RNA sequence: CAAGGAACUCUGCAAAUUAACCCCGUAAGUUAGCGAGAAGGGGUGCUUAUGUAAAAGUAAGCCGCAGUGAAGAACGAGGGG
RNA sequence: AGCGAAAUUCCUAGUCGGGUAAAUUCCGUCCCGCUUGAAUGGUGUAACCAUCUCUUGACUGUCUCGGCUAUAGACUCGGUG
RNA sequence: ACCUCGAUGUCGACUCAUCUCAUCCUCGAGCUGAAGCAGGUUCGAAGGGUUCGGCUGUUCGCCGAUUAAAGAGAUACGUGAGUUGGGUUCAAACCGUCGUGAGACAGGUUGGUCCCUAUCUAUUGUGCCCGUAGGAAGAUUGAAGAGUGUUGCUUCUAGUACGAGAGGACCGAAGCGAGGACACCUCUUAUGCUCCAGUUGUAGCGCCAGCUGCACCGCUGGGUAGUAACGUGUCUAUUAGAUAAACGCUGAAAGCAUCUAAGUGUGAAACUAUCUCAAAGAUUAAUCUUCCCAUUUCGCAAGAAAGUAAGAGCCGUCAAAGACGAUGACGUUGAUAGGUUACAGGUGUAAGCAUAGUGAUAUGUUGAGCUGAGUAAUACUAAUUGCUCGAGGACU
């Protein structure tokens, strides 16, 4: 292991292009109407009607 | 030499006992008669075979394309599909009876994919050593070390092409020849071969004539336990 | 190694299980990591099965899993189920609990799971 | 599986005490050491009483294995001692009151001198 | 398409045995074996204690040990093997289905046999 | 970790076994101290009764893979400077 | 005097006996002592050595002949770096 | 003393081998003062193999043991960004020699400081997006690649021939071998630490019992699935071609002979395939099939709302898959995983009661109790009623 200069700007860049943070695709909300993601629960707290999560 | 072909899965390891003093693991594969997608007969096929598919589930199950191609063919939807070559004997529709197209005791080859295994060492899949198991020195007990190539002003001053490093290793299809038959069951339409086959149990096991014999039958080694009380 | 931290072991493991098997027996709801929760419920719902025989023979099986709490102890833990959450569940052949998924954590990005238990 | 060095007693009726390997007669990396199979071996205790030299280098027919062999038959025949016997110069022993007994493995070879004489054949 | 896996046992109606009768792991038993070499066909009555009652159906093997000449002498066999006839001579009791403390054991020294 | 037991090399270096108590036994040499706890062997669990101040122990019986039962215990012998 | 290929021998792996199928490792044996050798003392010596050598019983992943069980790193995730 | 002194770690031991043939053999053949077997030289000729010990720091060197075989050269006398260092290029302690002397002995016994978090090219497998050119889903193939290209004994043919006899075959067929690959771990092994059981102390579970913690995980014996091997099955072939060594045929130069001048066949363990496997980013994008698409009017031309419907993806369950990606099935109409029950299979008569026992305890209840993976029913729980890219022959 070992180097014998420093390394460029653009493929710098390119190296952390691949560091792209992970997408959210959002999804609607029919228990309450807010927003909400796919497969976890709402802002309001209802899941399946069932209210579970407490705002406060 | 027209290698018939049989498609199933694997679903048992066992042993029975045969004649010579010996005994022969004996596996059992399970299918179904299947649909002939297709023949090739080679003028601008590039070769002559037979497109079967086999694995049929529901309708709700699969792709418009190849459904509607298999109904436009008078199939059921399939969820797989392979072409046995060197045979074309087939005709439109024509479900797979194997215990008479395969007799009892020709040795025959089975094609079948691995257990995966993803990234291990060397030592497998290329055999060979590791470094010192004890002695007491150091800490190193498996590793490749020397992969020299040169080490100098202009000996190689690089490294070679061609690696004997595993990859994905395991899930690969590859056929393996002389297996020799042992029975049939028809009730399940299932047959008794001798060896286990690769890949997991349940996978996909294809047999067809050999190349290494053009198929020599063998005579079926009395040995059933009928010793009752 | 040289002397530090063990990380996580099988019987700090079923030692966590059991906390909280027994904090979900006294109270109703358990926040975890979903594989925890996985872990757990198989346990969980054997064990309410198990209480479905009232006998004393299963007061002396179930006897293995049972931890104290702030609120109750072992003992009043393992009366109550035998006398009151028992007989409610002999209308359902498993699937006695429910695991809902909430978001992440905010301390390391875990993805959390509340696990309650409900006829 | 037996390697090299190791120490055994005698079956047939020669006089001797403790035999060691001298060569494992073979090919390399055989690795194995069913029975039935011929070995060099030279005598690491011979009273004076026995017929053969203290440490003569001579040929034996391992008959016991503590290590075991598995049959192929669906049986399967295990020793715990090591044994053999000292043939001399074609195959036949050099002892003649057999004691213990022997096995059918190498029954496929012949040796018909020691299996006419042994107690039991297994 | 469906695997029941009983079809493992569906097939085993061919090689089964009924003869056999149930032992344990500490049990006295002798079976017969033939040694056929074309002519004067010898007859085996191997006996002994078995160290191991175990099997899946086709995995039903058992080891059992004679002594002769001080030498123990150990052989497994599977239940679904030809030219065997196992005679059950005493059984006692035996806790694991696998023991092997016993081939130390001598006369005067060998544990309570079960009448 | 079945089996080989130092065959790998200058390669017995971490590697196992002997251990606490109790009862025999212990070679050569010795300047008479030793060697020596040489080396080599055997027992320890439970119950009953006896011992005693208890202690181990004693006699009878019991079990199984064991009975310092887990955690704590010395490998050496021979030749040369 | 003593010992002698030495805690030291160019010729040397000198030679003999044995342990060793195999042994400049070990011991003793002879001696043109290149250049051994009595107060930079010798010969041998009684136990012992957190020294080495070889043989021996005992213990083997020491290799045959590979890994296993689980973590700890490792690898993804979030925070610092 | 040409090139490196502002370094370009040199003996090893080790794993991995690679290249050459001026080869030891497995090969074929020529000839031989080759009666035959057993032979010897040379030719074409590198596909493969060419061990295990002690001894010397030592790959140098001795012999031991076999096999058809224990061949030689080059890789910094191969490989310390791969590991301890045994002499040797740290010290010294001691013997001997020598210098008048600090000290030298390239003589001798002993010990003896090996760091590197992987930047770039090759590189193992997969990936972000894109191309495969109306969109999408598949099926293919074979330019070029990889493995396979190893090999002995016994029996029959055959003691037949030859040779007075001894000695004693070359060919072929079968079995058995060795190394290696591939698969499964049905049998057996180590292992399978939230499985069971024997099982002791201490201290907890109010106490006796029955549980619990620690004692490796208290030790020990087994064991579901499953890992691997020492567990068991196969294979090294046949065939189309072709030169190579050698034999040639007709046959001239050189009225014949003469393999050569035209072709011809016999024709090497070697070569190309036949055996097995990936493969069109193989832009040489090669070949084929299927499904889908039809709302004027503008805007640098076909979007002014339709903007896949063919599908794929975000996400969850899975997963024998498995550094993360990853591919495959399921997405509620869903058996996709988990659960309840049942089964395979394993552990082993559970606690308690009763009888005898003053009491260690023996028997019945009981083939009872139990378990993480293997199997079956079962929507009992969860994967719900979501979101993104994504239709019109642009061009020959």
């Amino acid at each position: 292991a070992v180097q014998q200069r420093r390394s460029s700007k653009h493929r710098r860049d390119k190296r952390r292009s691949h560091d792209a943070l992970t997408a959210q695709a959002l999804s609607v909300c029919q228990k309450c109407g807010k927003k909400k993601l796919f497969h976890r629960v709402c802002s309001c707290g209802m899941y399946g009607d069932l209210r579970v999560k407490k705002a406060y | 030499m027209e290698i018939r072909g049989i498609f199933g899965v694997k679903v048992g390891m066992s042993q029975v006992f045969t004649t010579n003093n010996e005994r022969l693991p004996i596996t059992v594969i399970y299918c179904e008669p299947n649909q002939v997608a297709g023949v090739k007969t080679e003028a601008k096929d590039k070769y002559s075979a037979t497109l079967l598919s086999f694995d049929t589930v529901e309708n709700k199950k699969l792709n418009k394309p190849q459904q509607g191609f298999f109904e436009k063919n008078n199939l059921k939807p399939t969820k797989h599909l392979q072409e046995i070559r060197n045979m074309t004997g087939f005709e439109m529709g024509q479900q797979i009876t194997p215990q008479n197209l395969f007799q009892v005791g020709e040795y025959v080859d089975v094609s079948a994919i691995s257990k995966g295994r993803g990234f291990t060492g060397a030592i497998k899949r290329w055999n060979f050593k590791i470094g010192p198991l004890g002695h007491g020195a150091g800490y190193p007990h498996r590793f490749q070390g020397s992969v020299q190539a040169g080490r100098g002003g202009a000996s190689a001053q690089r490294v070679f092409k061609g690696k004997k490093m595993s990859g994905h290793y395991g899930h690969e299809k590859v056929t393996v020849q002389n297996l020799r038959i042992v029975g049939f069951d028809e009730a399940n339409m299932l047959v008794l071969v001798s060896g286990a086959i690769a890949g997991p149990e349940g996978g996909v096991v294809l047999i067809r004539t050999a190349k290494k014999k053009p198929g020599v039958v063998k005579p079926i080694e009395l040995a059933v336990q009928t010793e009752k009380a | 190694s040289y002397i530090n931290k063990p990380g996580k072991t099988s019987a700090w493991r079923v030692m966590t299980v059991r906390q909280q098997v027994s904090a979900v027996l006294a109270y109703g709801k358990i926040e975890t990591t979903l594989k925890k929760a996985k872990n757990t419920q198989k346990r969980l719902d054997k064990l309410i099965t198990l209480a479905k025989v009232d006998n004393f023979n299963n007061r002396r099986q179930v006897k293995k899993w049972l931890l104290n709490t702030n609120l109750f102890d072992v003992d009043q833990l393992m009366d109550h189920l035998f006398s009151k959450v028992a007989p409610k569940y002999e209308k359902t052949p498993g699937g006695y609990s429910r695991v809902l998924k909430l978001g992440p954590r905010r301390g390391d990005a875990t993805e959390m799971a509340i696990l309650q238990l409900t006829d | 599986m037996v390697s090299f060095m190791t120490r055994l007693n005698v079956a047939d009726n020669t006089g001797a005490k403790q035999v060691g390997i001298i060569k494992v007669l073979g090919s390399t990396r055989k690795r194995y050491a069913f029975l039935g199979d011929v070995v060099v071996v030279s005598v690491k205790d011979a009273i004076p009483s026995g017929m053969v030299k203290k440490g003569q280098v001579l040929r034996a027919v391992i008959v016991r294995t503590k290590k075991g062999q598995q049959r192929k038959d669906g049986t399967h025949l295990k020793f715990d001692d090591n044994a053999c016997v000292l043939i001399k110069e074609d195959k036949s022993p050099r002892g003649t009151r057999i004691f213990g007994p022997v096995a059918r493995e190498l029954r496929e070879r012949g040796y018909n001198k020691i299996l006419s004489l042994a107690v039991e054949v297994v | 398409k469906i695997n029941k896996q009983a079809l493992i046992d569906l097939v085993e109606q061919k090689q089964l045995k009924a003869y056999v009768p149930e032992f344990s792991a500490g049990d006295e038993v002798n079976v017969a074996i033939k040694l056929k070499e074309k002519e004067k066909v010898r007859i085996q009555n191997f006996t002994g204690t078995v160290l191991r009652r175990r099997g899946k159906g086709i995995s039903e093997t058992f080891i059992v040990r004679k002594t002769t000449d001080g030498i123990p002498i150990e052989k497994n066999f599977q239940i679904h093997n030809p030219n065997i006839s196992i005679e059950l001579k005493r059984r006692g009791k035996v806790r694991r289905a696998y023991i092997s403390y016993m081939r130390e054991r001598s006369g005067k020294a060998a544990k309570i046999k079960e009448r």
